[PDB]
């Protein structure tokens, strides 16, 4: 198994630096290309840097020239990208990426990749969400009913949603977080289900937020 | 070297036939490469070097070069195709990706289910209110739901959000939230939220009384 998995990010204030990690298995990151590719949230892909690092050649973009920085360990198998002078436009999920070559020469692409890291660069504050039941009601339209959580006011993004551990996972939607007038995130994640499944099988939503180090587990019910 | 993609996004059925093109500011060899990336998740490499695909993916993605022009094809759309897809030229040393092609897909018209969540106790006890209505399963994604507070419509206090694209049944989500302060929560009783959607002969209505 070829693995990357990211490390590092979170919320960082303007001017501020900030290091990300990227752990390579399956492979040695001196075979290969290492690159960081990020996304402006409902943005497009922009390339920031790649790195050999057997031979320790960098390759950075124009818009990331002189602050950040892409190092190598291969002692750990492990790929870094320094940020420095950090604005708000560089807020963004950054992915690390192995860069596979045709054989021939032909040219290639990025095969594998990791989860991605979001990096905010604000100057609010971190705070955890308040987890609210949206419970299932009386009504019935079609036989269905609906049930669900709420995680309010909570900064920055992100928070993760899952129901019973993610064995629940038909009829689920979770919804996109919008920003509030508070200046702070909610968002709601839903669970539909039939009526008569309402006394038979329990309903619990785990919610997570690490810049905050919040998790909760919360059951909903009827009434 | 700068790759503009075409289309912006775009709207086809399942069985059709889908074309993205990349054109190249500068001529720039066969080291195209086509990327799919759904919501929320890293990008997955379709297609490399212009016209080999990579392995794993389906058949029915192919990719093409016309000169300076990169094409890249769905021969017959399938709803798990929803998704971003990009372009990028590049070897390894530097790349540069296309703005990207945002692909969703035309299916029949689908009716909201409709549901009404009051605000919980133990937020009420937090001083603020959130009544959230809930639309499942509707496509086209166009639709309005409107607050009614004692049959008052309301304006400027709520927010919705909406899913991407379901990958089986190409619907969409939706989820409005009316935020209102705990005192103003309970100076009124009946509320209620009214969806319009194209599937709707007439709006639909769904509502509580404050206890």
């Amino acid at each position: 198994e070829v693995q990357l998995v990211e490390s590092g990010g979170g919320l960082v204030q303007p001017g501020g630096s900030l290091r990300l990690s990227c752990a390579a298995s399956g492979f040695n990151i001196s075979s290969s290309y290492i690159h960081w590719v990020r996304q402006a949230p409902g943005k497009g892909l922009e390339w920031v840097a790649s790195i050999y690092s057997s031979y320790g050649y960098t390759y950075y973009a124009d818009s990331v020239k002189g602050r950040f920085t892409i190092s190598a360990d291969t002692s750990k198998n492990t790929a870094y990208l320094q940020m420095n002078s950090l604005r708000a436009e560089d807020t963004a999920v950054y992915y690390c990426a192995r860069w596979w070559a045709s054989v021939g020469g032909a040219g290639g692409g990025l095969d594998y990749w990791g989860q991605g890291t979001l990096v905010t660069v604000s100057s609010a504050s971190t705070k955890g969400p308040s987890v609210f039941p949206l419970a299932p009601s009386s009504k019935s339209t079609g036989g269905t009913a609906a049930l669900g959580c709420l995680v309010k006011d909570y900064f920055p993004e992100p928070v993760t949603v899952s129901w019973n551990s993610g064995a629940l996972t038909s009829g689920v939607h979770t919804f996109p977080a919008v920003l509030q007038s508070s200046g702070l995130y909610s968002l709601s994640s839903v669970v539909t289900v039939p009526s008569s499944s309402l006394g038979t099988q329990t309903y619990i939503c785990n919610v997570n937020h690490k810049p905050s180090n919040t998790k909760v587990d919360k059951k909903v019910e009827p009434k | 070297i700068q790759m503009t993609q075409s289309p912006s996004s775009l709207s086809a059925s399942v069985g059709d036939r889908v074309t993205i093109t990349c054109r190249a500011s500068q001529s720039v060899s066969s080291a195209v490469a086509w990327y799919q990336q759904k919501p929320g998740k890293a990008p997955k490499l379709l297609i490399y070097s212009a016209s080999s695909l990579y392995s794993g993916v389906p058949s029915r993605f192919s990719g093409s070069r016309s000169g300076t022009d990169f094409t890249l094809t769905i021969s017959s759309l399938q709803p798990e195709d929803f998704a971003t897809y990009y372009c990028q030229q590049g070897y390894g040393w530097l790349i540069t990706f296309g703005q990207g092609t945002k692909v969703e897909i035309k299916r029949t018209v689908a009716a909201p289910s409709v549901f009404i969540f009051p605000p919980s106790d133990s937020q009420l006890k937090s001083g603020t209110a959130s009544v959230v209505c809930l639309l499942n399963n509707f496509y086209p994604r166009e639709a309005k739901v409107q607050w009614k507070v004692d049959n008052a419509l309301q304006s400027g206090n709520s927010q919705e959000s909406v899913t991407e694209q379901d990958s089986k049944d190409s619907t969409y989500s939706l989820s409005s939230t009316l935020t209102l302060s705990k005192a103003d929560y309970e100076k009124h009783k009946v509320y209620a939220c009214e969806v319009t959607h194209q599937g709707l002969s007439s709006p639909v209505t769904k509502s509580f009384n404050r206890g």
